[PDB]
C-alpha cells in the first residue's frame, strides 16, 4: 500500500542517492525481477504503481528531520549574541558542515519536503540565514550561503519574493561594491541578485540607496573595462543579465534608475553589443526558474525602456543600430500570429522610429512597410492579434510613411 | 516595568465577542459608533506601536486591551505593502484594498490568538465583527499614509520601515 | 541464476553508484519487499544469495568497456609522435575527462574487473601511463596520473612491482628536486612513492642517481626547515613517511645511502622528533595497503640501521635517547610471546649499547635487567620465542651487566 515510499527512504538513506535517482533504482531492479521471474510479476506492477502514482503515521523523511536540526541550529547560533560579535570558541567547521549538508539536501531531496521546511512558520529559517549573512563577516560563509540561497529559489517563487524584500539584496550590493577582491563571491553575489529579481516583483524604496543608479554604473564599469582579477571573463555576461533583471519591476523608463546610468556614462559600446547578441537568439538570460506566472521579456523590456528617451537612445553607434533593425524587422516577419512577443517587438520598433532619425536613414523601411500592410490585412480574431493591429494602426497614424507602399 | 495599554475602556463600553466595541472616527462605514473627542482606539495604538513591538509581555487587562493589539498586529501588514509604495496616493490605493481583505477572526485559523480570544457564537455577531475590523483596517491604514510618507519627497520614511520585521510579541495575521 | 549480478550492472550503469552500494541498494530493496509482502519471499531469496554468492555469455560490464575505451586512447596519443613534441591540436580537455572518468572506475568499480584490465597483457595499460607520464609536461594532467597510480596501487601489489622497477619513482624524484612552486604536485609525489616502495622489492641500481643521498638530503631539508609554499604543513609528515619506505629494501646500514644523509646533515632534530611519536605508538605510516606478504615495520627497521654505525647513532639528543630507551623498554616488557615485533625491540635495543654510550649513564637498566631475565625463564617453546631467548643470550653475553641481577 505504501511500499513505493519506504523504500526510497531506505535507499537515500544507505545510499546517499537522490530523489530522481531513487525511483530509477527501483524501478530497474523490480522492472527486472518482474521480466525474468514472471512469476512475481502480480506483485511487482503493486509496487511500480506505488512509485508512480504518503509515509506511514510516525515516520518522518530523514531529510525532514535534518532540516529540523540543521535550520534550529544555524537559528541558535544567529541569536548567540556573545559569539558573534565577541568570538571565543569555534564555529567555521561546524557551520560549514550545516551549510554543505543543507545544500545537499535542496539540491538532490524531494522539493516538496525542502519547500515546506523553508515556507515554515512564515519563512522563518529561511529569513534567518537572510540576517546570518547580514552578521557574518568570513568568506567561506557568505559563499555557501549564496550556493544554498540559489537552491531555494529553485523550489518556489514565494522564496523569491521572501529574500528580494528582505535585506538581503542590499548586503550583496553592497560588499559587491566595497570588497571587489573576492571573485567567486563577487560573481556569484551577481548570480543570486538576478535569480531574485528575476521574477519582477517589486522591492521596498529603501532598497534603491545600494540597487539604484551607483550600482548601475558600478556595474557597467565591469561590463565595459572588467576588473583584473577576473580571468575567465565571467563576470561581464552576469552583471548583464542582473542590469536586465533590475529593470523588470522597474516602470516609467523617465524615472528608471538604470537609465540614468546610461545617459551618465561616457560611452558604452560593449553593453549594446552583448544586448543584440541575446536579441538575435531571443533568449532570456533572467529566465532561469520554470515559475509561472512568467515575467516579460528581459532585454525587449530594456530597450523599450533605452528608446523611451532620446538621450539613452543615442548610445548605439550606427553600425548597431542598422543590425538591430534588421533583427527587429526578421523578428516581426518571422513570428505567428497569437504570439506574445510579436507586440514587443512591434512596440520596440515604434520607440525606434520616435526616440531615433529613421526617417532620414530610412533602413529596412520598405520589408517594414510590407509587413504592417500584411498585419493589418490579417484576419485572425484572437484578441493578441487586435492588439498588434491596433499598434500597427497608431504606429501608422503617428508616422504615416509607414503606410505608404513599398517604393 | 509593563508595556502600554489602553485607557479608553468604560464600563458603558459595548463588547464585541470578549472585544471591545468602541468609538472609532472614521468616514468609513460599520458598527462603530463615531467619536466626538480627538483621541480613539486608533491614535492611541499608532502613539503606541513604536514601543509597544519591543517589549515581550503583554498582560491583558480588559477587553479594549484585545482590540488594540489587533490594530498593533494589522499595522505591521500596513508597512509591508507600504515600504513598496512610491507615492501617498499609491499607499491609499494600497491601504484601501488591504481593508476589504477578509483575515481571520476569533475562532478561524490563521487567527494568532484564538485561544485568548472569544469566538462570535451566533451568525449575527459574527457579521458584526467582521465590519468592525474591517472599519479599523481601513481608518488605520488611512492615517499610516498620512505618518509613513515624508512630504519632502513624498516617498516612505525609514523611521517607520525599519519597524517591518518588528513584530507585535512574534504574531502576524496571516 | 544470475539475477543478482545481472541488477548491480543495470543498477551501476543508471545510477552510477559504486559497487559496494550497488549490492546494499538491491539487498535493502529485496530485503524488504520480502519482509512486507511474504507471498515473494520464496523469489526475493534466491535473489539475495545470487548476491551474497559471473555475467552472461557475452555480456560484458560497462566499466570493463570504458577502460578498453580509455586505456586505448590514452596509449593511442602516446604512440603520437607528432602531437606530443610538436603540438598542433587541442587534447587537454579530452585527456582530462578520460584519466577523471579512470579515476572514478578504479575508486569504484569492482577491482577484479579493474585488476585483470590492469593486468592484461603483461601491464601493458599500466606501462604507458608510466610513458606517458615522462612524456608530459602539464602539471595539471601529471596530478591526475598520480590520483589514478595511487588507485591501482590499491588493487594489487604485482602492480606495485611494475612501477617501482618503472621510470616512474625516477620522474617523480626528479621532478621534486627542480619543480618544487607546485605544491599539490610535490605533495602526490611524495605519496606515491611512498606507495610504491611500501613492499620492501629491490629496485634497478640505475634508480639510486635520483633516489640515493641528494634525494635523501633533499627531504630532510624539507623535514627540517620546510617550505616557504607549504602552508598546511602536510609535507614534513610526507617526507618522513617516504624516507622510511624507501629504507625499507635498503640492507647493510654501512652501504646505506640514507644514512650517509644523516651523517652529512648538520643537526636534524625534527626527523628524530617525528620517529619518537611513531614509535611511542607502534604505527606503520608506509602500511597503506592490506596486501600480503606484509614487509617488515618501516620504523625499527630504520632505526635498526641507524644504530648499525655510530655516525649516525649521535644524531639523537640526549634527551631524545632516554625517551627512547623509556620506549622500547615499554615495549618489550608491554607485548606478549609470540609476537613478531618483540624481537625487533629486542635487536633495537642490542643496537644501542654497542653505538652509544649507554653502559656510562645506564638509564633504565634495572628494569631492564628483569626483563631479560624473565623473558630467558619463560617456557614458551615457539619458534618465534626462541628467537627472543637467542638475542637475550648474546646481548648478555656481550655485555655482562645485562645479566646481572637488578641492583
Amino acid at each position: 500500500r505504501t511500499i513505493g515510499a519506504e523504500l526510497m527512504e531506505l535507499v537515500r538513506r544507505n545510499t546517499g542517492l537522490s530523489h530522481e535517482l531513487c525511483r530509477v533504482a527501483i524501478g530497474i531492479i523490480v522492472g527486472h525481477i518482474q521480466a525474468s521471474v514472471p512469476a512475481s510479476s502480480p506483485v511487482m506492477e503493486q509496487v511500480l504503481l506505488s512509485l508512480v502514482e504518503a509515509l506511514p503515521s510516525g515516520q518522518v523523511c530523514h531529510d525532514q528531520q535534518r532540516l529540523e536540526v540543521i535550520f534550529a541550529d544555524l537559528a541558535r547560533r544567529k541569536d548567540d549574541a556573545q559569539q558573534r560579535s565577541w568570538a571565543l570558541y569555534e564555529d567555521e567547521g561546524v557551520i560549514r558542515c550545516y551549510l554543505e549538508e543543507l545544500l545537499h539536501i535542496l539540491t538532490d531531496a524531494d522539493p516538496e519536503v525542502c519547500k515546506k521546511m523553508c515556507k515554515r512558520n512564515e519563512f522563518e529559517s529561511v529569513l534567518a540565514l537572510v540576517a546570518y549573512y547580514q552578521m557574518e563577516h568570513r568568506a567561506s560563509l557568505r559563499l555557501l550561503l549564496l550556493k544554498c540561497f540559489g537552491a531555494m529559489c529553485s523550489l518556489d517563487a514565494a522564496i523569491i519574493s521572501t529574500l528580494v524584500s528582505s535585506v538581503l539584496p542590499v548586503e550583496l550590493a553592497r560588499d559587491m561594491q566595497t570588497d571587489t577582491q573576492d571573485h567567486q563571491k563577487l560573481c556569484y553575489s551577481a548570480l543570486i541578485l538576478a535569480m531574485v529579481f528575476s521574477m519582477g516583483e517589486a522591492v521596498p524604496y529603501a532598497h534603491y540607496e545600494h540597487l539604484g543608479t551607483p550600482f548601475a554604473q558600478f556595474l557597467l564599469n565591469i561590463v565595459e573595462d572588467g576588473l583584473p582579477l577576473d580571468t575567465t571573463e565571467q563576470l561581464p555576461d552576469l552583471c548583464v543579465n542582473l542590469l536586465l533583471a533590475l529593470n523588470l519591476h522597474l516602470p516609467a523608463a523617465d524615472q528608471n534608475v538604470i537609465m540614468a546610468a546610461l545617459s551618465k556614462h561616457a560611452n558604452v559600446k560593449i553593453f549594446s553589443e552583448k544586448l543584440l547578441l541575446l536579441l538575435n537568439r531571443g533568449d532570456d538570460p533572467v529566465r532561469i526558474f520554470k515559475h509561472e506566472p512568467q515575467p516579460p521579456h528581459s532585454v525587449l523590456k530594456f530597450l523599450q525602456d533605452v528608446f523611451g528617451s532620446p538621450a539613452t537612445a543615442a548610445i548605439f553607434y550606427h553600425t548597431d543600430m542598422m543590425a538591430l533593425i534588421d533583427i527587429t524587422v526578421r523578428h516581426i516577419a518571422d513570428l505567428s500570429p497569437g504570439d506574445k512577443l510579436r507586440m514587443e517587438y512591434l512596440s520596440l520598433m515604434h520607440a525606434i522610429v520616435r526616440t531615433t532619425p529613421y526617417l532620414q536613414h530610412r533602413h529596412r523601411l520598405p520589408d517594414l512597410q510590407a509587413i504592417l500592410r500584411r498585419i493589418l490585412n490579417e484576419e485572425e480574431t484572437s484578441p493578441q492579434c487586435q492588439m498588434d493591429r491596433m499598434i500597427v494602426r497608431e504606429m501608422c497614424k503617428e508616422f504615416l510613411v509607414l503606410g505608404e507602399a513599398p517604393s | 516595568m509593563p508595556a502600554y495599554h489602553s485607557s479608553l475602556m468604560d464600563p458603558d463600553t459595548k463588547l464585541i465577542g470578549n472585544m471591545a466595541l468602541l468609538p472609532i472616527r472614521s468616514q468609513f462605514k460599520g458598527p462603530a459608533p463615531r467619536e466626538t473627542k480627538d483621541t480613539d482606539i486608533v491614535d492611541e495604538a499608532i502613539y503606541y506601536f513604536k514601543a509597544n513591538v519591543f517589549f515581550k509581555n503583554y498582560e491583558i487587562k480588559n477587553e479594549a486591551d484585545r482590540t488594540l493589539i489587533y490594530i498593533t498586529l494589522y499595522i505591521s501588514e500596513c508597512l509591508k505593502k507600504l515600504q513598496k509604495c512610491n507615492s501617498k496616493s499609491q499607499g491609499e490605493k494600497e491601504m484601501y484594498t488591504l481593508g476589504i481583505t477578509n483575515f481571520p477572526i476569533p475562532g478561524e485559523p490563521g487567527f494568532p490568538l484564538n485561544a485568548i480570544y472569544a469566538k462570535p457564537a451566533n451568525k449575527q455577531e459574527d457579521e458584526v465583527m467582521r465590519a468592525y475590523l474591517q472599519q479599523l483596517r481601513q481608518e488605520t491604514g488611512l492615517r499610516l499614509c498620512e505618518k509613513v510618507f515624508d512630504p519632502q519627497n513624498d516617498k516612505p520614511s525609514k523611521w517607520w520601515t525599519c519597524f517591518v520585521k518588528r513584530q507585535f510579541m512574534n504574531k502576524s495575521l496571516s
